[PDB]
RNA sequence: CAGAAGUGUGCAGC
RNA sequence: CUGCAUGGCUGUCGUCAGCUCGUGUUGUGAAAUGUUGGGUUAAGUCCCGCAACGAGCGCAACCCUUAUCCUUUGUUGCCAG
RNA sequence: AAGGCGGCCCCCUGGACGAAGACUGACGCUCAGGUGCGAAAGCGUGGGGAGCAAACAGGAUUAGAUACCCUGGUAGUCCACGCCGUAAACGAUGUCGACUUGGAGGUUGUGCCCUUGAGGCGUGGCUUCCGGAGCUAACGCGUUAAGUCGACCGCCUGGGGA
RNA sequence: GGCGUAAAGCGCACGCAGGCGGUUUGUUAAGUCAGAUGUGAAAUCCCCGGGCUCAACCUGGGAACUGCAUCUGAUACUGG
């Protein structure tokens, strides 16, 4: 990646300078009609750093988890992870997916029993109500739970797309010491973030060219 | 490993409809000696629930403190709410001088020698966060002289 | 409030009889004091034997007993020679001839009455009421019941006031019919007088 | 628009 | 004699829609959240949202009876031809 | 300064703030005792008296109603000159000085920029509301601190009695 | 140790005595610091040892007597 290539992705246009976060003034060039510029030559050697830690992880197999809940960045989020064979939340997170994960769990299984009976159980053994509402249990978790349902397990790393909306994510990963990577705007918090990639979290082509560069470095480090 | 102290159980009640429901809380701590210590607060509606809840929740929560040779490296004051402790190193043979909430903590941190003195409220709850918080804050030479770039010659 | 008993309510539905015979209302209430009779003899006579129940059923203008127990070779006597006894004081006491069966309760920690007897026993014994139900509910959970509860009731510990407790494990539907609840009743006679018991068992529907 | 008062004293649930 | 030492049984608020727990999280703590919010229902009934995720006792259903039909048997019941 | 100050005009008069310099050269801060100012009610002497209204009278209401409500009504409220010296006289927060992330507004100076405006960017004074670290028993405070410090003064030491 | 709400900021201000004092150079040596000398009665109190059949008691030596005073030096800070 290059500065050229994150300009045309406009990742340096921050937030209105009314809603900047103060940590963040490491990370700002200035404004431009009162609107915060992002600092680029400081975020591209920060992702390059990112994406090596990422690379080394992923070469030890380790389980990536990707995290977003926005509008349209969910579908890229779940496509390139899947591209790379790792696990998702792309719809709205659950308070204590992880740190109460042993709960959890029983509705991924849940999940599981449930889309065997459906499929191989002849699901239409049962009465069109019960097969109704079954369905729309399952149709639920799906939307909830289907990126995990085969993590198995705590993930070793959190992708985050903006520390300010999933901050229960990252502060549910600092609870249980697993390594946050996040892309943190201007009017982000960065404290929770061990690898704060300071850009505009909006744009869907900037997260665009960051999932690609992600997934690229997981296939990578994958294939080792 | 871990040595197991119980400091306190309450029993709390919280008014309804009905009458009164009674429930009672336990105060636990947990350490290996050789400085590493937690505590543990537990609620239930049963005695034993309460401290099985305290002993797992006192089994993560837990911190390294830099001991020296079963002492204190130099004295410390610790502040919670209410509660304020001073601790001080001691001779060997000197023995734990310390309150009973006070004396669980240092004998599972593993501080045979001490001098120690409550001040102000002496909620045992407060009281171990006070001290725990006095614990963590004492730092050795060894670190000490990573921050100033000394030599340890330097003490 | 209080609550259907829930055994009778569910008679016919899932629970059979423990009775089973028929008779003209001239007779009827003379094999109604019979079998009353033959229960109560049964029930001082084999206390230590773990008796869980006694069917009466009267063919043929004879009366044979079902005896269900968690300890058959002590009901039956070496050699069956207690059985002789039993079924000869019964033909004594119901006048006709008298057949005795035994059967056994395989697993007496699924047994509502054998739990609620056993608690009462540990009681008598003066054996701490928290242990005794804790006991009882752990070991009914781990041989495989949908559900346990038990609930024990006055002057608990000698105390001076009277209390109730209930402990509960598992689903225990009492308004579902289909519910195979089965249910006992139990009293304790300490030095401070009674204590009652109560044990529900959930087995699972229909 | 009107509508006042409620004798003393206790005990379990660790 | 003591129902103010008890068991069992029963009335009542009330057939009212409520009452709780596990794990997680928040608070020094008693506690809170869930169980609140927008609609909806006879109903904590159901759907969306939400640091909560699940579960239990309740609601509903299973049970009896009544309102329609069909098969089978047809006396001590019935009488179209 | 606080108590407080509201139609318009004139006379006398105090303080504050901003720009640019010039001047003196530590002349400063706080303050026991002391001195001055100090709402309303109240007091003295002389005026004025529309409206309002303690006291008081009558009518109601009520078990009663020395009240609440209604009809009246005196001191007082207003003016001059004295006295009194207290208030939830409150930000329930002593005066002075330094330091420490921000955001939205009000009011009043001033600099620069095509001044093109109902415009952009800077720099002072005072003031309202949120909120970060930190502090606090908690509530909350939060560059106008209840944060981190220094100087001086006043005050507290269980509830009643008081 | 406290003073928004638990007891506690005078109603506000001026101001004498008092407490406190931006910065630089020189000088003094009052405060401050160092050294020496005298004094600080014995007993009592601590330490190391003796004697009573042990102990309580008695007793040798030491330390201490946290101080006071007078000389001789230092001048960073404070005061002049
Ligand atoms: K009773
Ligand atoms: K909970
Ligand atoms: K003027
Ligand atoms: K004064
Ligand atoms: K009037
Ligand atoms: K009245
Ligand atoms: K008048
Ligand atoms: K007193
Ligand atoms: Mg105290
Ligand atoms: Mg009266
Ligand atoms: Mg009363
Ligand atoms: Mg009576
Ligand atoms: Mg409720
Ligand atoms: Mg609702
Ligand atoms: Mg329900
Ligand atoms: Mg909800
Ligand atoms: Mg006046
Ligand atoms: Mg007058
Ligand atoms: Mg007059
Ligand atoms: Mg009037
Ligand atoms: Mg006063
Ligand atoms: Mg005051
Ligand atoms: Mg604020
Ligand atoms: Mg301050
Ligand atoms: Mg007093
Ligand atoms: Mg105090
Ligand atoms: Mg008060
Ligand atoms: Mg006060
Ligand atoms: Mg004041
Ligand atoms: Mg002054
Ligand atoms: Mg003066
Ligand atoms: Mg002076
Ligand atoms: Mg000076
Ligand atoms: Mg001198
Ligand atoms: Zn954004």
């Amino acid at each position: 990646v290059s500065m050229r290539d994150m300009l045309k992705a406009g990742v340096h246009f921050g937030h209105q300078t009314r809603y900047w976060n103060p940590k963040m003034k490491p990370f700002i060039f200035g404004a431009r009609n009162k609107v915060h510029i992002i600092n680029l030559e400081k975020t591209v050697p920060m992702f390059n750093e990112a994406l090596a830690e990422l690379n080394k992880i992923a070469s030890r197999k380790g389980k990536i988890l990707f995290v977003g809940t926005k509008r349209a960045a969910s579908e890229a989020v779940k496509d390139a992870a899947l591209s790379c064979d790792q696990f998702f939340v792309n719809h709205r997170w659950l308070g204590g997916m992880l740190t109460n994960w042993k709960t959890v769990r029983q509705s991924i299984k849940r999940l599981k029993d449930l889309e065997t009976q459906s499929q191989d159980g002849t699901f239409d053994k049962l009465t069109k109500k019960e097969a109704l509402m079954r369905t729309r249990e399952l149709e639920k978790l799906e939307n909830s739970l289907g990126g995990i349902k085969d993590m198995g397990g705590l993930p070793d790393a959190l992708f985050v797309i903006d520390a300010d909306h999933e901050h229960i994510a990252i502060k549910e990963a600092n609870n249980l010491g697993i390594p946050v990577f996040a892309i943190v705007d201007t009017n982000s918090d960065p404290d929770g973030v061990d690898f704060v990639i300071p850009g505009n979290d909006d744009a869907i082509r900037a997260v665009t060219l960051y999932l690609g560069a992600v997934a690229a470095t997981v296939r990578e480090g994958r294939s080792q | 490993e871990l040595q197991e102290k119980l400091i306190a159980v309450n029993r709390v009640s919280k008014t309804v409809k009905g009458g009164r429901i009674f429930s009672f809380t336990a105060l636990t701590v947990v350490g290996d000696g050789n400085g590493r210590v937690g505590f543990g607060y537990g609620k239930a509606r049963e005695v034993p629930a309460a401290i099985q809840k305290a002993m797992e929740k006192a089994r993560r929560n837990m911190i390294n403190v830099a001991l020296n040779n079963g002492t204190l490296q130099h004295p410390v004051k610790g502040v919670h709410t209410g509660s304020r402790v001073f601790m001080q190193p001691a001779s060997e043979g000197t023995g734990i001088i310390a309150g009973g909430a006070m004396r669980a903590v240092l004998e599972v941190a593993g501080v045979h020698n001490v001098l120690a003195k409550a001040y102000g409220s002496t909620n045992p709850i407060n009281v171990v966060r006070a001290t725990i918080d006095g614990l963590e804050n004492m730092n050795s030479p060894e670190m000490v002289a990573a921050k100033r770039g000394k030599s340890v010659e330097e003490i | 409030g209080q609550k259907v008993h829930p055994n009778g309510i569910r008679l016919g539905i899932v629970k059979p009889w423990n009775s089973t015979w028929f008779a003209n209302t001239k007779e009827f209430a003379d094999n109604l004091d019979s079998d009353f009779k033959v229960r109560q003899y049964l029930t001082k006579e084999l206390a230590k034997a773990s008796v869980s129940r006694i069917v009466i059923e009267r063919p043929a203008k004879s009366i044979r007993v079902t005896i269900h127990t968690a300890r058959p070779g002590i009901v039956i006597g070496k050699k069956g020679e207690d059985v002789e006894k039993l079924r000869k004081v019964v033909a004594d006491i119901a006048g006709v001839p008298a057949q005795i069966n035994i059967a056994e309760v395989r697993k007496p920690e699924l047994d509502a009455k054998l739990v609620a007897d056993s608690i009462t026993s540990q009681l008598e014994r003066r054996v701490m009421f928290r242990r005794a139900m804790k006991r009882a509910v752990q070991n009914a959970m781990r041989l495989g019941a949908k559900g346990i509860k038990v609930e024990v009731s006055g002057r608990l510990g000698g105390a001076e006031i009277a209390r109730t407790e209930w402990y509960r494990e598992g689903r225990v539907p009492l308004h579902t019919l289909r519910a195979d609840i089965d249910y006992n009743t139990s009293e304790a006679h300490t030095t401070y007088g009674v204590i009652g018991v109560k044990v529900w068992i959930f087995k699972g529907e229909i």
